[PDB]
């Protein structure tokens, strides 16, 4: 507001809360990464395949 | 029914006994009185507010045939404050009963003229996501100024 001829702006004060569940959860992914697996079938050379 | 700057003059003059059926005081107090009217409405244009009196233009005299401008239904406080702010000038003092007709009719003018401001939002206060200030409207937060 004015406030006598001048342009004083309203504290803003930021006291972030939301941010520790989010850390917790991608915490919870980068100690267990997993990736692709390619199981094998039953066939005689399948195995030498997945591997 | 256009009202002359002197109808309200006869008002009080024969509202405290000047005028009725006795001389019109000279036409001195004609003049003295409507002197006092026009700079009583110069100062009403402050605590009451403007209420569309027409003042006279960079000549003196504003004359009792003048048309005042004032709708009918201000008359008797108009009257009422006047004969009030006069009385002394004849060494006179009123009357209780005068008082509260004064009273009863200045309050019926400024219940004319309230407006209650109502205030507004901030301007730091945010507005609900309820709104949907993405698609429907924008900026979120109020602008509280204007």
């Amino acid at each position: 507001t004015k406030l006598d001829e001048q342009f004083e702006k309203y504290p803003k004060f930021e006291i972030n809360k939301v941010a520790t569940e989010l850390n917790r959860i991608i915490a919870e992914y980068r100690n267990n990464r997993i990736t692709v697996k390619f199981r094998p079938g039953d066939r005689e050379a399948s195995e030498e395949l997945a591997n | 029914l256009t009202k002359g700057e002197i109808v309200l003059f006869a008002l009080r003059k024969f509202a405290i006994a000047s005028n009725a059926s006795l001389t019109d005081v000279e036409p001195q107090s004609i003049e003295d009185g409507v002197n006092d009217l026009e700079d009583m409405m110069s100062e009403w244009m402050i605590n009451p507010g403007d209420i569309g009196y027409a003042f006279a233009t960079g000549d003196e005299q504003p004359l009792p045939d003048d048309e005042s401008g004032l709708p009918r239904k201000y008359k008797h406080a108009v009257g009422y404050q006047l004969l009030l702010r006069m009385l002394s000038d004849y060494s006179l003092e009123p009357t209780p009963q005068v008082l509260s007709n004064a009273q009863r009719s200045y309050d019926a003018l400024m219940t004319d003229t309230l407006v209650v401001p109502s205030m507004r939002r901030r301007g730091d206060f945010p507005v609900g996501q309820g709104n949907k200030y993405d698609v429907f409207t924008s900026d979120r937060y109020y602008p509280g100024d204007l």
